[PDB]
C-alpha cells in the first residue's frame, strides 16, 4: 500500500440535498465516505482517517483515528445546509497532518465539492504552490454537480504539485439520471 | 405526471425560457434549481395557475422527494392563496404538510410564522397570543434563520395592532430594524412606516427615554425625505423641551391620537427637563428655585410636586424637593443619550481627572516622599 | 452573575512548564491549555488544569486543535485521580482575547453548566489584575440580531484556599508582613 494520510471532507453544504440520482445526495457523499474509510481500514491499521468539515467552520468532531464507526455514525445527520469553502478544508488537515503519528504517512487530500465552491484565482494558485512547496498530492473530486467549465478545483488540478506528483486530477459532475454508486464509481478510480 | 407539466407548461410568452428549461429540469430530477424554480416563480410575476396547479405534485414531493427542506412548499402555499384567496383550508394544509415533510431544521418557527401572516383573515386576539408566543417559544435556542424573526415581526406589529402596549411598537421597531439591517425593499413604504414610527412611538408612552435612538442610520435615511418637521418634533423630545414651536407644533399638526396624552407628553417634556436643566448645566445650585421649571416646563406652582412625584414614579430623577423655600432639589439624574461633542470635550473632566488627581497623588507622595524607608 | 474564584498557582506553573514546552517544541508563541475545577457558589475554586497541544493559523483565525487522544482518554486520567476535579474552563495567554476563544468555550461547554475562558498572564507587567473570568452570556443587544455568544467581562480575582504554604512561606526568603500604616498604605497610593 502507498503511504498516505488521505484526508476527506463532508460536503455538507446546502448543495447536497436534491432527489436528482438517488432521492438523496447524501446517500453519494456518505456512502464516499464509506467506501473511503472502509479502504483505509483494510489498507493499513495505522492510518488517521476521522472528519473535516466544509460548512462555515472546521469542526473536528472526532479524533483522527485509525477506527471509522463513529465518524460512521456521524455521517447519519451530517446537516447539508452552510457554506462550501475549499481553501480552508485543506489549510486546516495540512495543520491537522501536522498533527499526525510517529508519522509512517504522507499527507493526500479528498475534498468533497457539490457546489462553485467560493476560492479567488489567488486563493487556488497559493494554495496549489503552498502543497508544491509543502510535500501533497490531493485527488480532487466533484459530487453532486458543478458549475460547467469548472475553474477552482481544475486549476487546483494544474497547479497542486510536481517532482513526483500525480495525485491532482479532477472528475466533473453532471446532475443527470444516474446513481449514487455510479456518482461515487466514476471518482472512485481517479480523485 | 411528466404531461402534466406536459399541458401546463406553456404560461405565457417569454415564459417558456424557464418552462423549457422546467421540461428538463425533472428529467435530470433535480430539487435544488426546481426549489429555486419555486422560487423564480414566485420571482418571475406568475398569476398563481401553475403552483396552484402543481400543488398536487408538491403532495407527491412530499410522497417521494422527500429530502429538501419544506421552505419552498411553505412558499408555494403562499403563493397559491392568490389563486386561492381563502386561508381556512391552507392552514389545515399547511400544518399538514409541517407534520408529514421532514427535515432537521427549525420548521415549527417558519410554520407558525405563517400562519401568523395568514392569520389576518381571523379576527385577531383570540389565536394570536397563543401560537404568536409558541414562536418565541422556540425562538430562544437559534434564531440563525432570522427572516422568520422578520414575520414575527409583522405578527407582532399586527399583534401591536391588537390594542394594549402603545409604546411596544419601537421595541418590535427595534425588532423590525433588527431583524433584517439592510431594509431590503425601497424607501418610500418604509419611510412612510418611518412616519408612522414616529407618530406610534411618540403618542404612547410605555417608553420614557422616547429620544434615543434618532441617529440610527436606516430610520434618519427614510426620514430626510419626510415631512420636515417631524424629524423635528423627534428632536424636540430627543432635545427636550426647548423647541417651543415644535413641542407645540405637535399640537398645531399632527392631529389623531393627540389630545388623549400630549398631557403626557407635556408631563414627559418636564421629565426631560429636568434631566435637561441638572446636566446642561454641570455646576451646583442643585437646590435650584422653582423659577426655570415653572415657566420654561409650563406648569404651575401648584403643580412642580406633581411634577416630581411622578418622576418618583418614573424612577430617574429622586430629588429632595425644598418645600419652605419652594426649591426644586436636583439630586441624581439619568443623564442623556449623547454628546458627541461633549464625548470629545469631556477631557475637561476625564483628563482633569486623570492628570489632576494624579498630580495630587505625587504631591501627597512627594511631601511623604522620604518616608518612602 | 459570578464574582470571584480561589486560584491556586500549582497548576499555574504547570501553565510555566508548558511555557518551556512551547519556548523549545516550534511555532506555538502563546501558552493555550484547559482549566478543570467546580463550581461551588459564586466564589469557586480550583484545583487542577492542563494545556493542549494547541496550533492556530494567522489566516483564517478559527483553526482550533484540541485532540480528544488529549481530551478524553486524560479526561479518563483525570477522573482516575479523582472525581471531583472535573471541567470547568480554559485559559489561554495575552491579555485581549483571538477570535477562536467563543468556539474554544463552546466545545468543552457540553461538558460544563458554564465554562470558562480565564484570560493567563504569563509575564506579568499588567496594571490592573491579573487573570479574570468571563461567562456564558446572552446580552445580544437592543437591536434583536441572532444571539450575542462573545463572553463579557465576568470576573475573577486570585483568592488563597488553604495551607500550601509548606511550600509557599518557606519559599518566600524576602517578604514581610507590613504592620499596616508602615509604608505598606503609600505602596497601595502608588499603585
Amino acid at each position: 500500500m502507498v503511504l498516505e494520510s488521505t484526508m476527506v471532507c463532508v460536503d455538507n453544504s446546502e448543495y447536497m440535498r436534491n432527489g436528482d440520482f438517488l432521492p438523496t445526495r447524501l446517500q453519494a457523499q456518505q456512502d464516499a465516505v464509506n467506501i473511503v474509510c472502509h479502504s483505509k481500514t483494510r489498507s493499513n491499521p495505522e492510518n488517521n482517517v476521522g472528519l473535516i468539515t466544509l460548512a462555515n467552520d472546521c469542526e473536528v468532531l472526532t479524533t483522527l483515528t485509525p477506527d471509522t464507526g463513529r465518524i460512521l455514525s456521524k455521517l447519519h445527520t451530517v446537516q447539508p445546509k452552510g457554506k462550501i469553502t475549499f481553501c480552508t478544508g485543506i489549510r486546516v488537515a495540512h495543520l491537522a497532518l501536522k498533527h499526525r503519528q510517529g508519522k509512517n504517512h504522507k499527507m493526500r487530500i479528498i475534498a468533497f465539492v457539490g457546489s462553485p465552491v467560493e476560492d479567488n484565482e489567488k486563493d487556488l494558485v497559493k494554495l496549489a504552490k503552498r502543497l508544491k512547496k509543502e510535500k501533497v498530492n490531493v485527488d480532487i473530486i466533484n459530487f453532486g454537480e458543478e458549475e460547467v467549465n469548472t475553474e477552482k478545483l481544475t486549476a487546483f488540478v494544474n497547479t497542486l504539485n510536481g517532482k513526483d506528483g500525480t495525485g491532482s486530477h479532477l472528475v466533473t459532475v453532471p446532475p443527470g439520471p444516474s446513481l449514487a454508486d455510479a456518482l461515487i464509481s466514476s471518482p472512485i478510480l481517479a480523485g | 405526471v411528466p404531461g402534466f407539466l406536459q399541458q401546463s407548461q406553456n404560461s405565457g410568452p417569454g415564459q417558456p425560457a424557464v418552462w423549457h428549461r422546467l421540461e428538463e429540469l425533472y428529467t435530470k430530477k433535480l430539487w435544488h434549481q426546481l426549489t429555486l424554480q419555486v422560487l423564480d416563480f414566485v420571482q418571475d410575476p406568475c398569476f398563481a395557475q401553475g403552483d396552484g396547479l402543481i400543488k398536487l405534485y408538491e403532495n407527491f414531493i412530499s410522497e417521494f422527494e422527500h429530502r429538501v427542506n419544506p421552505l419552498s412548499l411553505v412558499e408555494i402555499i403562499l403563493h397559491v392563496v392568490r389563486q386561492m384567496t381563502d386561508p381556512n383550508v391552507a392552514l389545515t394544509f399547511l400544518e399538514k404538510t409541517r407534520e408529514k415533510v421532514k427535515s432537521s431544521d427549525e420548521a415549527v418557527i417558519l410554520c407558525k410564522t405563517a400562519i401568523g401572516a395568514l392569520k389576518l383573515n381571523i379576527g385577531d386576539l383570540q389565536v394570536t397570543k397563543e401560537t404568536i408566543e409558541d414562536v418565541e417559544e422556540m425562538l430562544n435556542n437559534l434564531p440563525g434563520v432570522t427572516s422568520v424573526h422578520s414575520r414575527f415581526y409583522d405578527l407582532s406589529s399586527k399583534y401591536y395592532q391588537t390594542i394594549g402596549n402603545h409604546a411596544s411598537y419601537y421595541k418590535d421597531a427595534l425588532r423590525f430594524l433588527g431583524c433584517v439591517d439592510i431594509k431590503d425593499l425601497p424607501v418610500s413604504e418604509q419611510q412612510e412606516r418611518a412616519f408612522t414610527l414616529g407618530l406610534a412611538g411618540l403618542l404612547g408612552e410605555g417608553v420614557f427615554n422616547f429620544g434615543e435612538l434618532l441617529m440610527h442610520p436606516v430610520l434618519e435615511s427614510l426620514r430626510n425625505t419626510d415631512r420636515q418637521w417631524l424629524i423635528d418634533t423627534l428632536y424636540a423630545f430627543n432635545s427636550g423641551n426647548v423647541e417651543r414651536f415644535q413641542t407645540l407644533k405637535t399640537a398645531w399638526g399632527q392631529q389623531p391620537d393627540l389630545a388623549a396624552n400630549e398631557a403626557q407628553l407635556l408631563r414627559k417634556i418636564q421629565l426631560l427637563c429636568l434631566m435637561e436643566m441638572t446636566f446642561t448645566r454641570p455646576a451646583n445650585h442643585r437646590q435650584l428655585t422653582f423659577e426655570e421649571i415653572a415657566k420654561s416646563a409650563k406648569i404651575t406652582v401648584n403643580e412642580v410636586e406633581l411634577l416630581v412625584m411622578k418622576a418618583l414614579s418614573v424612577g430617574l430623577v429622586k430629588g429632595s424637593i425644598d418645600e419652605v423655600d419652594k426649591r426644586v432639589h436636583m439630586t441624581w439624574v439619568q443623564p442623556r443619550v449623547l454628546d458627541l461633542q461633549q464625548i470629545k470635550g469631556m477631557k475637561d473632566r476625564l483628563e482633569f481627572w486623570c492628570t489632576d488627581v494624579k498630580s495630587m497623588e505625587m504631591l501627597v507622595e512627594h511631601q511623604a516622599h522620604d518616608i518612602l524607608t | 452573575a459570578v464574582q470571584k474564584v480561589v486560584v491556586h498557582p500549582l497548576v499555574l506553573l504547570s501553565v510555566v512548564d508548558h511555557f518551556n514546552r512551547i519556548g523549545k517544541v516550534g511555532n506555538q508563541k502563546r501558552v493555550v491549555g484547559v482549566l478543570l475545577g467546580s463550581w461551588q457558589k459564586k466564589v469557586l475554586d480550583v484545583s487542577n488544569s492542563f494545556a493542549v497541544p494547541f496550533d492556530e493559523d494567522d489566516k483564517d483565525d478559527s483553526v482550533w486543535f484540541l485532540d480528544h487522544d488529549y481530551l478524553e482518554n486524560m479526561y479518563g486520567m483525570f477522573k482516575k485521580v479523582n472525581a471531583r476535579e472535573r471541567i470547568v474552563g480554559w485559559y489561554h495567554t495575552g491579555p485581549k482575547l483571538h477570535k477562536n476563544d467563543i468556539a474554544i468555550n463552546e466545545l468543552m461547554k457540553r461538558y460544563c453548566p458554564n465554562s470558562v475562558l480565564v484570560i493567563i498572564d504569563v509575564k506579568p507587567k499588567d496594571l490592573g489584575l491579573p487573570t479574570e473570568a468571563y461567562i456564558s452570556v446572552e446580552e445580544v443587544h437592543d437591536d434583536g440580531t441572532p444571539t450575542s455568544k462573545t463572553f463579557e467581562h465576568v470576573t475573577s480575582e486570585i483568592g488563597a484556599e488553604e495551607a500550601e504554604e509548606v511550600g509557599v512561606e518557606h519559599l518566600l526568603r524576602d517578604i514581610k508582613d507590613t504592620t499596616v500604616g508602615t509604608l505598606s498604605q503609600r505602596i497601595t497610593n502608588q499603585v
